[PDB]
């Protein structure tokens, strides 16, 4: 459960988010905001790598 | 395994892909029928205020002095018939394209091809009925400067759209022409039709006010 | 050189054409309409507004005379009718200003704003801040006070109801007048368009309340 | 073989294909989006637990 | 020979004139982007059989 | 250790085109020019590697 | 550092120009103009990094 596994669950959180914006469902626009503010600390973080 | 390039790359062409299906609608369409149905409520409104002008006229100065009052009823029904040879005209075309945009769909509340952009291309552009229309708005509106030449007419105008981007449009070609989705060419049929009792009201309003 | 699978040749390939649709964008020519048509309504909408104003000094000045003891009640009704609308003209004058205020100033080669494409300009400042939702609260609330001020014919003109489900979603008011993917000068053109409505509303209504007497 | 890889590639298939139809102001546009989104959101779960 | 790389290239090369037609407003845009984006979509369900 | 091929000069024919992407999208000037030279070369270079191999 | 930092910092620059431009956030119009630049940087990038040799093994 490595920090890959943060990059691809932050992923589903921004695509669920992206399906309810898509289709007008109700709660969408956090679940994106959320998952890409995830994403871009993770790929932050990971800069910090060999 | 996978470089960080291809990590952003896999991930973020979803989001991309979201971001772009987002950024379009077919709410264009929608507005445009509904702003299609706006103008023609307001022109019936117009169209109305019209009548009443000619009511007024017709039983508060006209009983009292027609001496003086039959030039100037005579000038404002030559106006009104002025008017109405384009607004025939575009009732023609209007009937036209909507014959040949392919049934009215209930599911969405206007014709089926309603996004088509080529028919009204087809039928406007290739056929030049949109020259003959530009021709009839431009000599009615100099036929309507005529009886007045005092009052500007910002309604009635087929000017060609300033130039952007190096290239240049007619007139035609810019409410008419390539990329002009169906029902924004019966949208902009309407506005004619709208301007057209816009201007026909001023210029009735300033004949009537002439005395 | 270096290798890669044709699976993550064409992710880069399709990557590369959906960061080319982030600049797509409506066509110069549909956004000269929507100015076009905001034009035309506005026009339209002074010359309701003018014979609204005809009404009113008709019947003040021809049917109010003879029997002012019936017809007082008439027009205080129907400038009461005058008033609910106001409430509707007036919150669209300040969202039209704010609209035009985040535009971005006057462009001189055409006729609006600049940033008139922007299709995130009303999707922030009527959705994401809640303006739309509040105005279809007041257009909601209008129509309702019209229909019970008479309850004798239909207002179809002013109504904020959702577009019909088409495709298995169910777009909102806000969202399908306001929201994504509309244009700037779309959204300024769709308050011109509440605005007209509404003056057809008050008009109808007006035109109602003089003919019952 | 239709492994894992199957979906993956028919779920871009299928949410480009609603790219299209929502581009070309198609009805079932915004429909096939959100499937090719559920599937690739799905897979983007799956592939966490690797 | 004309293996799968080539029909990713000339997908590659007709979705990129149709996109340089969509946004760049040309003669035919509008339906040019659909039949590129219908290239791409057929070769990712293609090689979902891979 | 460096050897440039044609691939290298697809990239930057991208770079070409997403700069002029940004021009376009921050409303400079010179905007539609870069994004039209680029995707021409983008598609004639993409084009072109359809009649070769890779190993 | 290392360039490997500067891909995964540009995904970062990308990621939050996105988020800005989906939400409509205030300064969501030019900050997915800054991530088109960071992007056209690392297209940039990257084809240098793809002109690399790769050790050839012929000989064997």
């Amino acid at each position: 459960f490595g920090i890959n596994t943060l990059i691809n669950w932050g992923a589903t959180v921004v695509i669920i988010g992206l399906m309810f914006k898509i289709l007008h469902l109700k709660g969408g626009e956090w679940m994106i905001g959320v998952g890409l503010a995830v994403e871009a600390l993770l790929f932050f973080i990971m800069g910090f790598m060999q | 395994k996978e470089t960080p390039r291809q990590r952003m790359i896999g991930i973020l062409y979803l989001v991309l892909l979201g971001l772009v299906a987002l950024n379009v609608s077919d709410s264009i369409l929608d507005a445009f029928k509904n702003l299609g149905n706006s103008l023609n409520t307001s022109t019936q409104n117009t169209q109305a205020g019209i009548d009443n002008m000619f009511l007024a006229f017709r039983e508060t100065k006209l009983k009292e002095n027609p001496e003086r009052a039959q030039p100037i009823l005579q000038k404002a029904e030559q106006a009104q018939a002025l008017v109405q040879q384009l607004t025939s005209k575009v009732g023609e075309l209007t009937t036209l394209l909507e014959g040949e945009g392919g049934g009215l769909d209930e599911e969405t509340g206007d014709v089926k091809y309603r996004s088509s952009t080529d028919i009204s291309a087809r039928l406007m552009i290739n056929e030049g009925r949109a020259k003959e229309l530009r021709e009839v708005i431009t000599k009615t509106k100099a036929e309507l400067l005529t009886l007045t030449n005092n009052e500007i007419n910002l309604t009635l105008e087929a000017e060609d759209p300033a130039p952007r981007g190096g290239i240049k449009k007619t007139w035609e070609q810019a409410n008419f022409g390539d990329g002009i989705p169906l029902t924004a060419a019966i949208t902009a049929l309407e506005k004619i039709n709208a301007d057209a009792k816009n201007a026909e009201s001023a210029v009735v309003k300033h004949i009537f006010g002439k005395m």
